[PDB]
């Protein structure tokens, strides 16, 4: 299966630790994020839509919060 | 009739023909800068919309007459809208702020239904016929919960999605349609979030998303385009309109789109402000923010006692509910640059002042009956209601003095005006005739007392003072307080002056605001943005109340006003047939003084010229 | 320079140029074959224009006029997001995402060199400035940073490590300041050299992107207002909009002499650099050398790497050394490479040979990737090569014909040493030294490892148990020692050439070996479905270790060391091939007797080859 780098179309194309995101004009495999990575957080939801440069979910057990300005994944 | 298909694309809605494909013709709707979601009322022949630019809700018929904003106060990005037809209640969630909100559909009587963990709400969609609603959330982890129409009963219908959008209701298939925007697909599922089915995956980029009739019909922002298909089966699929790129909302207008019944839509549930649908097709009456509703269920009785914090150009009220009730921005227009606030108990209305115009203003909580009763050279520095006797002190930055003036604007005259000295900051205790000032002097600040008339003066404190700019007491307590801007702390004593301590000197940045609520000690700090309190019982210490408040100038704190007790004040009916000053000693003694430019006539109620 | 100060900007499928002035005609520069540009850079005093392409995944440059277009990187690029200009040094920066690389070389494109391989997560954005010997770069890891080295790749360090994904990274030469946009939190900050004095010049945007500043303004990109809007450097307000309605402004510049001023010890005779000078902070410059090479103790001149490893996969063929340091392989720019099967390397002219399996053709060039030259073509199928370097001859193996061909350097056939009814040869290594050649011999459901004379006679079965995939042979002539990987039973086992002592080397944690190669005292092998290059000490003392991981389609391994030229020349077929016309074996008393292929035979002279 799809690897980091990867030319992808659905997340299912990657490996277990991978999500399918958009770079630029195609998707290719990247890794989901851990503890204390920096994550999205998108103001206007237009700008979801612009988004060429996708980051994958926080991974599991992981919730996309706010430092105590950016935004980490951190434990529930 | 007829069905049309309504999009909006930045500043601009337009309608297709879903007949007439081709038929693409504009609502004639001015001033929208940047319309994002979009609802309709066929009854009412009105459409709705919001602005995140505009950072309004408006309204308008379809002929686009009666143009007219909703909601223009306390919005961020208001991305989720839904009107209720039945109830004939406007609703939002808005993603800058973290509110779902409910109002009537001209805006009156808004009141927050969901604030308590609430991450980021996008998309909402109504049920007014089954009493619930339902809407997507993508900060934290990405869900779609469901609550009552009431805010009750909240819970999370699908907790593994990813950012989801264009929520929609079959109404009459009962399922629920969303497109997901991480995963990249149209899924669909029932009222439980449950038998959950993906419609299609091989979609390039779905954003937008409608249903009527037998189809599904999305945005995809790729293709730039408005597409259809066979709301099951995924499949029939065919091209409505192409060329259409920055499209936020879409939505078909058809009678066959808001049917049902609801006790709201009988009589409003003979509810005195708000009709909320809840489970079973049943309802509960609602009130304003902050409102409480009577023991029969069905009136509302506002807020007697709150707080109002004051930042340059806005206004706020919060209450101590165990309901955790948010603060709200009261809709007061045209406000530039505000001072100090304070506020009459008998007559309910807001004081202020404003530096931008050098005025004294006030208007009622709702922002209606607007007056100024202060206007110019004078410049308004900090004031204090004298609920009694009806009428404002206030001192003057530019002539250095305490001017007195009624709460119709009908000035009294001035009190104190002394060469060398500065007042500043103030509180009337017209409950022992007393008045007491910070007096910033060139070269020595003090703390000072006087009576209503400015006589009898003496220095309460010279000491331990370099720039004291915020005042405030309570009889109960017996205490007066005071923050130092230079000196970094906050003081307290006896209105006597005597048993003077420090309430705290750490982790003080720029202390101007002071007041007393309840048995607590609120102060806004202006560069940390905050505000803070401490228990003046000793028993819970010192807690933060709010962050990240930018440009804070005061905070006031309102208790209900005991008729029975206030009616006993001497001075307080015809001002005791007083002409100007009617003033009360704490030996019971009363009686009736004069501004400077005046004396007390032979009568000893009347002033005249010497 | 009098020309004013235009605006440059990169917008995918064209790269156009404005003016300061609000709404003033906007112009493409007449580019060709362009699909994707990103990174944008100039060359004033050339009248040049650097960009990127991650479409064609190339860097090119072109003249104002857009003639001249050339590519000067096309090979190891994946996402090539940050690019900059040297003009002093005359040297090409760039970045790349994909790879996790920050590289140079001079602006034409050659003698190319990593600068930064370890501890990169997504290099961006990149600025450079000569004039102090540093460079600036934006990271875009887990834990986006700003960091900053010398331009020699050297001094790394975080300059400012609180900040989301950062853009547009550019310098205030003249007020010692950097600028870049968050496209995490929307806003443009500013600070010194340094990272400190960190202040925010513009919050209110709603999706900045490109960024760029000249005299007393930036410049900068939004993606949602579809616009390039300026502002007081300073303040961040007298705000106005130089251009609406553009659509995916990726990159922006301020293309003006005042720009590209300065100097160092570089501008003047390269610093006397025999390929690369690199300006540095502290001791002005230091000559540097292309990928692999090393400097000379003259700390001018560079030199050629002797011995190193070669990794084919199935679209590119890969160089990298043993170093202490772990540098980087590097991809061999070979245009004509496409479907690699199999590699050999010859070390005397120092080429390197392929077998391509869909142009069915055993091709050659050197690691230049000029000089290219076919020496088989046709049915012909070639599975393996063995190259004889002392006759000059290739041993290869086909298909098809299921036979055993031997083919001469330059083209010409020798014949066929081996073809039986059911023999089927598949992999192939020759051992000239001793006079015999091995091979697999992968007959119809019973696989078996032999060995012949390089003639084909004195045919023998070394193995033809524990067999059930050989598909890769190795072998030590120094130590007389045979290898071979066996896909199915996952495992690597070695013998003597006489094929006694048979041992298992390895048997657990592998998958699919599918090439073997002597380093050494090491045996390095490729594992297909692993991924992975590694390695075990034939002597035992040290470790199974891993070299590299992540290889996607590997094919083929081999090791090149230094030719002994002398020792090359005490073989008795090395010159004149040993007095014979096709086939020269050598006797095991290092005689040479004369034998030829399956259609010849032997004549009287006993060194010609005729035919029945
Ligand atoms: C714009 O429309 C409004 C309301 O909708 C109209 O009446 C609906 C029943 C339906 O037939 C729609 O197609 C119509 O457009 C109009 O409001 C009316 O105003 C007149 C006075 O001008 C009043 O007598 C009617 O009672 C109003 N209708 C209702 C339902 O209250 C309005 O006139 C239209 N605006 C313009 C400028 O034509
Ligand atoms: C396109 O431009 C190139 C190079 O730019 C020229 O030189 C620059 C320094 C600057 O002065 C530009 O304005 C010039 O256009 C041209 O290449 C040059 O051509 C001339 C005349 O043939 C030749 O003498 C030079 O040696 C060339 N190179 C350089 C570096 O000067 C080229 O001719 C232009 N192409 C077209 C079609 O006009
Ligand atoms: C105190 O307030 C009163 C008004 O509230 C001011 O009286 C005004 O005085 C100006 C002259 O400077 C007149 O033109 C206005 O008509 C007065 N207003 C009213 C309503 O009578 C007064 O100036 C203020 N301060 C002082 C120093 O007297
Ligand atoms: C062995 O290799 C040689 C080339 O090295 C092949 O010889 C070719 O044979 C064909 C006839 O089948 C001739 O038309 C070509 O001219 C030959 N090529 C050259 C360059 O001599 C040969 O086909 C290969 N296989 C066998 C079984 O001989
Ligand atoms: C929609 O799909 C269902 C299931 O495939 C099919 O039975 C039905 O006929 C379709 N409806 C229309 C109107 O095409
Ligand atoms: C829709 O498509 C399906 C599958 O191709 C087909 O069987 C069905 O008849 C179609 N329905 C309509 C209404 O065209
Ligand atoms: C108001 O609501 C409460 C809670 O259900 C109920 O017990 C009470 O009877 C209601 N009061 C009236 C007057 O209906
Ligand atoms: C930019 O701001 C600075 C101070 O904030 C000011 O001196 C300058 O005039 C402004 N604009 C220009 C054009 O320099
Ligand atoms: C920029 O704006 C400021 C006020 O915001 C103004 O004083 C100044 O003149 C403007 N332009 C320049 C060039 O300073
Ligand atoms: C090479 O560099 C070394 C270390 O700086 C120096 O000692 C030596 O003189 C240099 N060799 C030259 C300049 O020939």
């Amino acid at each position: 299966k799809g690897q980091e780098g990867s030319v992808c179309l659905r997340s299912s194309d990657c490996a277990s630790g991978l999500c399918c995101a958009r770079h630029f004009w195609s998707k290719i495999c990247k890794p989901v994020l851990k503890e204390g990575q920096v994550c999205t957080k998108h103001r206007r939801k237009g700008s979801h839509g612009l988004e060429i440069f996708q980051r994958c979910y926080c991974g599991e057990g992981l919730s996309c919060r706010i430092q105590k300005r950016l935004h980490t994944c951190q434990r529930h | 009739p007829e069905a049309f298909l309504l999009f909006s694309r930045r500043a601009d809605i337009r309608r297709i023909s879903l007949e007439t494909n081709n038929n693409n013709v504009a609502i004639p709707l001015t001033g929208v800068k940047e319309a994002s979601a979009l609802d309709f009322d066929v009854t009412d022949n009105r459409i709705y919309w919001t602005d995140i630019s505009l950072k309004t809700i408006s309204r308008a018929f379809m002929n686009g007459s009666a143009l007219e904003h909703v909601v223009e106060f306390g919005l961020d990005y208001p991305e989720g809208m839904a009107v209720d037809w039945l109830g004939k209640n406007l609703y939002w969630a808005d993603t800058g702020t973290n509110r779902i909100e409910v109002s009537k559909l001209d805006g009156q009587h808004r009141q927050v239904l969901v604030w308590k963990d609430l991450d980021s709400p996008r998309a909402l969609a109504l049920d007014p016929a089954e009493g619930f609603m339902y809407w997507t959330e993508w900060g934290g982890k990405p869900k779609i919960d469901r609550a009552a129409m009431d805010g009750s009963e909240r819970t999370t219908l699908v907790p593994n999605v990813g950012r989801a959008n264009g929520l929609t209701i079959d109404y009459a298939k009962r399922r629920l349609y969303w497109t997901d925007l991480d995963t990249n697909l149209i899924e669909s599922s029932n009222m439980l979030g449950l038998n959950r089915e993906v419609i299609a995956d091989d979609l390039p980029h779905p954003f937008g998303l409608t249903q009527y009739q037998d189809y599904i019909y999305w945005t995809d922002w790729s293709r730039r385009s408005i597409e259809r298909a066979n709301k099951t089966s995924g499949q029939n699929r065919t091209i409505i309109q192409g060329h259409l790129d920055y499209v936020m909302d879409i939505l078909v207008f058809h009678s066959s789109r808001q049917s049902g019944w609801n006790e709201c839509a009988s009589s409003n549930g003979h509810c005195s402000h708000l009709c909320l649908a809840v489970p079973v097709g049943g309802f509960v009456c609602g009130c304003p923010a902050h409102y409480s509703l009577n023991a029969d269920n069905r009136t509302c009785s506002a807020p007697t006692t709150f707080l109002l914090f004051s930042q340059k150009s806005a206004i706020n009220r919060m209450v101590i509910d165990e309901q955790q009730s948010p603060d709200i921005i009261l809709p007061i227009h045209s406000l530039r640059n505000v001072r100090a606030i304070d506020y009459d108990p008998l007559d309910k209305q807001l004081y202020w002042i404003d530096s931008r115009q050098n005025m004294i203003r006030k208007a009622q909580e709702d922002g209606s009956q607007g007056f100024t009763v202060v206007v110019s050279e004078i410049q308004p520095y900090d004031l204090s209601i004298d609920i009694y006797s009806r009428y404002i002190y206030w001192t003057c930055e530019a002539t250095n003095v305490i001017n007195v003036t009624r709460l119709d604007g009908r000035s009294v005259g001035v009190v104190l005006k002394g060469e060398q000295d500065r007042p500043r900051a103030i509180v009337v205790n017209p409950e022992k005739g007393y008045m007491y000032f910070t007096n910033l002097q060139e070269r020595s600040p003090k703390i000072e007392r006087a009576a209503l008339d400015g006589t009898e003066r003496e220095v309460l404190f010279f000491s331990g003072l370099s720039k004291p700019i915020a005042l405030a007491l309570d009889s109960r307590l017996g205490k007066l307080f005071w923050a130092d801007s230079d000196l970094r702390r906050i003081e307290s004593s006896d209105l006597s002056g005597a048993n003077r301590i420090v309430l705290e000197d750490s982790n003080i940045l720029q202390p101007v605001g002071l007041t007393v609520f309840e048995n607590w000690l609120y102060w806004i700090d202006k560069q940390q943005q905050m505000i803070e309190k401490i228990d003046m019982t000793g028993r819970e210490g010192r807690t933060k109340v709010q962050a990240r408040i930018a440009q804070l100038s005061d905070i006031h704190a309102v208790k209900e006003l005991n008729l029975q007790e206030y009616r006993q004040h001497p001075c307080a009916q015809d001002n005791g047939g007083c002409s100007h000053i009617c003033l009360v000693k704490g030996d019971g003694t009363t009686r009736c003084s004069c501004p400077m430019h005046l004396v007390l006539l032979q009568d000893e109620l009347s002033c005249g010229e010497p």
